[PDB]
């Protein structure tokens, strides 16, 4: 009820340190994966930051709120939820130490804001442009795949991603990630990828072995009742007399015969040979006695079609979906260039390509029938997101821990003003930016201070952006190897860290109340 | 934990807690007195007599405290007692008020250096403004009523019933020796106790007065040299028992004759050497008194250690408790020794005054031995108050009429100099309101209305609350024409000692550790 | 029995921090006094560092050993036991923090040694000389008294100290603090000091009121039996016959008569008037019947003399102590120019001055009969020690917290070498030297960081030795006010701090064994 002390800040710092120590071994390509299982024994492997933070059982409410706030700011850029809690924890520890020494949170907040402004100015002045081509996107996708998946199958996916990006992007407006469908199958091998330039149909026909070399084909989408079921029906209500239902069944059969005769005469009128083929898509069943008579003249009819399939077919080609099989204008009939039938498993697939306006690429992937296929899909999605983020702008700054060192050197040496109160916060903000290279050197398997002072001496003697090597621990330049990054991601991360560290030190007392 | 061994509770938090509560509890058992009231307290220590006292001196001399904060004030109390006559509870009350008013300043959030500086400035201002409220003064000390009024005013603080006869007796005993001008001693007046009638039959007498009987003859000569001894009539010949019933009469008669001849030779050698009288301090015997009567030698009877100690410290002789007859080496200056009959008792009178260093001894008499102590205390207090070593005493209207004026002056002076030194000045000014409050609370009425009335009349400085029922609520009386004044130097010394004690207490305040063996 | 952890360093750091926090409020003239009472209720007031550390009860063995080591290094210079535990505690805390971060104690020790060498070089290069006169010693003694006693009687004490120093020092060899006797008396006042240029004799004569204006006086020291006691004696063994002991008493009386006749004829031969007086010092009693006959001719004899009195008399004047009263050469008789008798209390004192070679000064002090007289004596002894230390050398550097700031600025900026491992210790050694001005500003009643950054900005703008003001908290120059210090004291303090901080981090494990 009554509490006038400083235990709230203490428990907040403790929770922040605990959350920072819990998640800190998932940075860099040489990290350790994690597993989650609880519901009916479902083994799920993960290593991402947002996926882990969204599916966990945290017993601390402050840590849960911090994770929720961090995940709420992940829909802005690509992937920026990781490598954020460490700097926040370091800043909070420095603020707690300065409070225990004797200071006010207002001066600390002012110094943090000044340091953030100085870092933003330094990042804006240090940026550089580069001509976007094929090698840059290839290197970006390779780095993304290395940071996501292991260094094995990271070579056959980047090429397909670059090819799909080059085939989709061809205009000047920003591209959209809604025309690329990522499907999955079940095979025995592991490394198996395919880049289809057309559409994919899961279902086919019940009577195969007739023809498959149909060039210029005409596709018509409808939704009429061709053959739903042979069972007698009426109007959704059972009756007692059989004469009425048998007459209704006879009338339905006569209507089906009239419809198949109409479509036969339509195919005979619009064609008349074997080169001009016709394909019909219907969600209802197809009788074999009528399917044989249809295939005798040269027109294929498919059964059991999904809604998304016909939606993509009418969106890529451009056809009107009517509820009649009458003789109308052939303007709604879509054109198809090449049709192929792939026989594998218990259902044959259909691949249609060489159509008008190829704006539909399919990235077919296969797995060894487990849960790693979802991980591969998430990795390729993160890679596509990184490629899209690296194509909207024209400035790419190097990474590999070569930006925080220069930022700290500019914040410590070239001070913007002369003030001890502001310096007390500037030093704390600059000392919290060197946690990334230390953590990288610790996870790589080397020392922490030796490599740090080596990089410091290399940057003080030379003056270029010195990176961190994960092989021999020697200071090298990341501007000539191939390690790159983004632009707005660092700004968003800095803004999020400043917002989180600002609205934390102003906590006075925590009372126990509330009912809702 | 690191220094103390779970003995004391000192540290970085008892500065505004344990170091003030002890002094507050010590001063709380003292505000019940201070004023003409009947608040007697019984004292039980080692005499096992159950006696009630009123003064705080005997109360503090018997209480055993085990705290340095409480022991830091008894030293100043003893210093003030050794310096001037009265003045004891004032310093304690002032220190308690200062500590209680500084506790709030320490709890607010102020350093002790600023408080010490402000207290020193206030004390200096009070000492500078003190020589300014002089009203009456001593005229001639050769009169009677001029000093009798002051003696009555000094006695009224202790005894309230009888105070005129004792004051007149003290004045007559002091005026018969030497006044304050020139030289006047204090250890030249003795007080004797006589178990007879009441206190309504006392008298005065110049010279030595001792209750000692005489079984010899009246020796009124000048050659009767004194000869003090420890126990001359003890037992120079130790006799034992041989059988059970009785022994042979021949040996007993021979031993008796030998002892008689030995004592006769002893008294002959002590009388022929130049000593007619002899001071004995043992028992008596039939042959002893027979020889004393047949040899014209005065023989005493009553013996006391105080009597021989006074005779040794006054004359300058030395007792020789030896068996063999020694030589005469106790020659003094006395010569005129007379006998008098007072209250059917024989008393001695010594005459050796040459108009320099005269002595006096007042005759006191009461019912029991538990009533003369207060009379002797009042007598010695009046004697100490009469001594001031100055011709003009420069008396000030005491009783609380000057404390309010001093507080108002300090308050008016503090509202001028800016800075962080006004709080200490205001606290030192408000601490002066502890004398009228204790005097009003020990009577029967409240103290807020009395303070309001004293502050609402005028700033004359001659108004104080009385003692009767018709002077409690109004409290409007002029003590200048009544005859209630106080010592000027006494209040100054009390204020100085209180300020010094407060400074010493506020200075030493940190961690109280122990000492290694 | 078996232990392999790092709890030893942890408990050592904890004990060091506790010892630093216990004693830290006794720095500067505005410090708080303490009290000690345990033995039969003896109230003792002190404020020194070594006196407190020598009389305390510590429950920790490590803290007791540290206090013993600190007290064992105070016999070199004057007073350097204070203002030392704070820097050691700060260095130990920095070392513990660097160990918890991840480092080795060897690099820390090497960096500490390098920083100590750099500080020693800076102190040797920054020293300056100054002509020793009267104002410098006066200011030094005034500061030494202000750092111990209150600012009330710090005038007549330093004046008397300077007068005694000027009267004693007159040669070229270093002076010695063994010819100055500090006596004490019992009076009613508080401020009462006196500087006697002669010797002091406690005892006098039993029959006063005869003469006191004795100019030229001859003093002779002996040890013969003049009048020990009137009781009959023999050879330390009681007998039965009285004739032998009475004959021995008669022979002793005849010998005493012969001796007094011999000294009477000696006085009559070597003098014969009333100007040349003869004073005799004897430890035995003096009979009044013989003392009257002696004073009738003009020779005074004292009784009950101490050994130190006659030792000082024979060391200042120069007389032979014989055991005979025969007529010998007057070469052993010391000369006295002025003799005075002071009557106060229950015993009259004798003051002899105007003698040959005045090399004996007495600093008499009176107190209000309490325990503060010992504190005043300790304060005047510390002042005399500081004056002696300030007179042996000829270089005095300013203080008031103006040497540590320049040392830290030289250790941080102008680095002797370029090495991260050495800098890791250099920064820790430089950050621990700022514990004096911060504590001084905290104890004065002001802030801690505001005054620090103000002094830093003032030193960066101007460049002179800026001190700390204990009145308004404003940065001022200590080279024009009067605040001074020593030279070897700082070097000894730095050496002791380095020695203590070096042999602490090398502690491995602490086992429980031993029997002695
Ligand atoms: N090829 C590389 N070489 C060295 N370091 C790299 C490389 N790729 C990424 N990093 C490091 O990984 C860090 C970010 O990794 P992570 O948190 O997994 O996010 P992402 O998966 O977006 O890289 C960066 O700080 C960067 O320094
Ligand atoms: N008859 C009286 N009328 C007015 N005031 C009195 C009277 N008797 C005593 N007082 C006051 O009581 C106070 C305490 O007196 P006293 O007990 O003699 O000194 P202390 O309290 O120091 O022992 C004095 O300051 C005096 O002014
Ligand atoms: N007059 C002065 N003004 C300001 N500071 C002083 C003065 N005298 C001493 N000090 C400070 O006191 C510190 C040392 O005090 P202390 O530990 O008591 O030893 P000491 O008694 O030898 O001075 C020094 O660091 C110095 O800065």
């Amino acid at each position: 009820e009554v509490a006038r002390a400083q235990a709230a800040l203490a428990v907040n710092i403790s929770a922040a340190r605990g959350l920072q120590d819990v998640l800190r071994t998932n940075l860099g390509p040489k990290g350790t994966m994690k597993m989650l299982v609880s519901g009916a024994g479902d083994i799920k492997l993960t290593k991402d930051g947002n996926v882990l933070l969204h599916e966990m059982q945290i017993q601390h409410p402050t840590a849960s709120l911090i994770a929720k706030v961090a995940t709420a700011q992940d829909d802005i850029t690509g992937d920026g939820t990781t490598s954020n809690v460490l700097i926040i924890g370091e800043l909070l520890k420095q603020a707690d130490l300065y409070i225990s020494e004797g200071l006010h949170p207002r001066i600390i907040t002012e110094g943090f804001e000044a340091a953030k402004e100085k870092a933003l100015q330094f990042l804006e002045e240090v940026k550089v442009s580069r001509e976007m081509d094929r090698e840059t996107l290839i290197d970006v996708a390779r780095t993304s795949l290395r940071t996501k998946v292991h260094a094995e199958l990271a070579d056959v996916l980047t090429e397909a991603v670059v090819d799909s990006i080059l085939a989709i992007k061809k205009q000047d407006e920003p591209i959209d990630l809604f025309m690329i469908e990522i499907m999955e199958m079940k095979h025995k091998s592991e490394t198996d990828t395919s880049l289809i330039r057309g559409l994919v149909l899961d279902h086919g026909a019940r009577h195969p072995d007739m023809k498959k070399r149909v060039e210029d084909a005409y596709i018509l989408t409808c939704n009429v009742s061709l053959e739903y079921e042979k069972t007698e029906v009426n109007s959704g209500f059972f009756y007692k007399s059989a004469e009425e239902r048998e007459k209704l069944v006879k009338a339905e059969r006569k209507f089906i015969e009239d419809r198949v005769k109409k479509i036969i005469e339509l195919k005979r009128k619009v064609c008349g040979d074997s080169d001009k083929g016709f394909v019909v898509i219907n969600q209802k069943g197809i009788d074999p006695f009528s399917l044989d008579a249809l295939s005798k003249e040269g027109i294929v009819a498919l059964r059991r079609a999904k809604r998304r399939n016909m939606e993509r077919l009418t969106l890529a080609c451009g056809g009107v979906a009517l509820n009649s099989f009458d003789d109308l204008s052939p303007d709604c009939l879509g054109h198809a260039g090449l049709v192929y039938e792939y026989t594998l498993g218990e259902e044959k697939f259909t691949f249609i390509e060489k159509c008008n306006n190829p704006r539909s690429v399919t990235l077919l992937i296969k797995g060894p029938n487990k849960h790693t296929l979802t991980q591969i899909k998430d990795a390729v999605r993160d890679g596509l997101r990184a490629v899209k983020n690296a194509i909207d702008d024209g400035c790419v700054v190097p990474g590999a821990g070569a930006v925080e060192v220069a930022m700290a050197e500019a914040l410590i040496k070239h001070k913007p003003s002369v003030k001890g109160r502001a310096q007390l916060g500037v030093q704390a903000f600059a000392d919290a930016l060197l946690i990334i290279p230390k953590v990288l050197a610790q996870n790589s398997g080397f020392d922490l201070q030796e490599t740090l002072v080596k990089i410091q001496a290399e940057h003080s003697e030379s003056g270029q952006l010195v990176g961190v090597d994960l092989n021999t621990g020697e200071p090298m330049v990341a501007a000539e190897v191939g390690v790159w990054d983004n632009y707005c991601v660092k700004k968003q991360l800095l803004h999020s860290c400043t917002v989180i560290a600002t609205n934390i030190l102003l906590v006075d007392e925590i009372m126990r109340a509330g009912m809702s | 934990m690191l220094k103390e061994g779970a003995k004391h509770f000192s540290g970085l938090e008892e500065a505004v807690y344990r170091n003030i509560q002890a002094c507050k509890e010590l001063a709380q058992t003292t505000r019940t007195a201070y004023g003409p009231n009947g608040m007697n307290k019984m004292v039980i220590n080692h005499l096992e007599k159950l006696f009630v006292t009123n003064d705080a001196a005997t109360i503090l001399r018997e209480l055993e405290v085990q705290h340095p904060a409480a022991k830091m004030i008894v030293m100043a109390s003893h210093m003030q007692e050794q310096e001037v006559g009265d003045g004891t509870n004032f310093v304690l009350v002032f220190a308690g008020a200062l500590l209680e008013l500084a506790e709030e300043l320490l709890r607010i959030g102020l350093s002790v250096s600023e408080v010490i500086e402000g207290y020193e400035i206030a004390c200096r201002k009070a000492h500078e403004i003190l020589p300014n409220l002089v009203c009456c003064s001593a005229k001639n000390l050769r009169d009677i009523d001029e000093v009798s009024s002051l003696l009555r005013t000094s006695i009224m603080s202790k005894q309230y019933g009888n105070e005129v006869f004792l004051a007149k007796l003290i004045a007559q005993a002091c005026v018969s020796i030497f006044p304050d001008s020139g030289h006047f001693n204090v250890d030249n007046i003795r007080v004797c106790k006589i178990l007879g009638s009441g206190i309504s039959s006392s008298s005065v007498l110049h010279g030595m007065v001792f209750k000692k009987e005489t079984e010899g003859d009246v020796t009124s000569v000048k050659d009767a040299k004194i000869a003090v001894y420890s126990c001359p009539f003890d037992g120079m010949i130790t006799e034992t028992k041989g059988t059970v019933l009785i022994k042979t009469a021949e040996e007993l008669m021979n031993f008796s004759k030998g002892e008689e001849n030995l004592m006769d030779a002893q008294v002959k050698a002590i009388a022929d050497t130049g000593a007619n009288v002899v001071v004995t301090g043992g028992k008596v015997a039939d042959m002893a008194l027979h020889y004393a009567n047949k040899y014209n030698i005065m023989l005493v009877r009553l013996n006391s250690k105080w009597d021989l100690r006074r005779l040794c410290k006054t004359v300058g002789a030395t007792a020789l408790p030896r068996l063999t007859p020694p030589v005469l080496e106790e020659m003094g200056h006395c010569d005129s020794v007379y006998l008098s009959e007072v209250g059917d008792t024989q008393v001695v009178v010594f005459k050796h005054e040459k108009e320099d260093g005269a002595i006096s001894t007042i005759v006191l008499r009461g019912s029991t031995d538990n009533l003369m102590d207060d009379i002797e205390r009042a007598v010695d207090d009046g004697v100490n108050t009469f001594k001031v070593l100055t011709r003009d005493k420069r008396l000030v209207p005491g009783g609380g009429a000057t404390e309010i004026e001093l507080a108002k002056q300090i308050t008016s002076y503090g509202e001028t100099c800016p800075g962080l030194e006004q709080y200490a000045i205001k606290k030192f000014a408000e601490a002066f309101e502890a004398i009228p409050r204790a005097l009003a609370e020990n009577s029967g009425v409240k103290a807020n209305e009395v303070i309001s009335k004293l502050y609402a009349v005028h700033q004359e400085g001659n108004k104080n609350v009385g003692l009767d029922i018709e002077a409690e609520v109004p409290a409007v009386k002029d003590m200048l024409e009544a005859g209630i004044l106080d010592t000027y130097l006494g209040k100054y010394w009390a204020i100085k000692l209180a300020t010094n004690a407060a400074v010493t207490v506020l200075r030493v305040d940190q961690i109280i550790m122990a000492k290694p063996a």
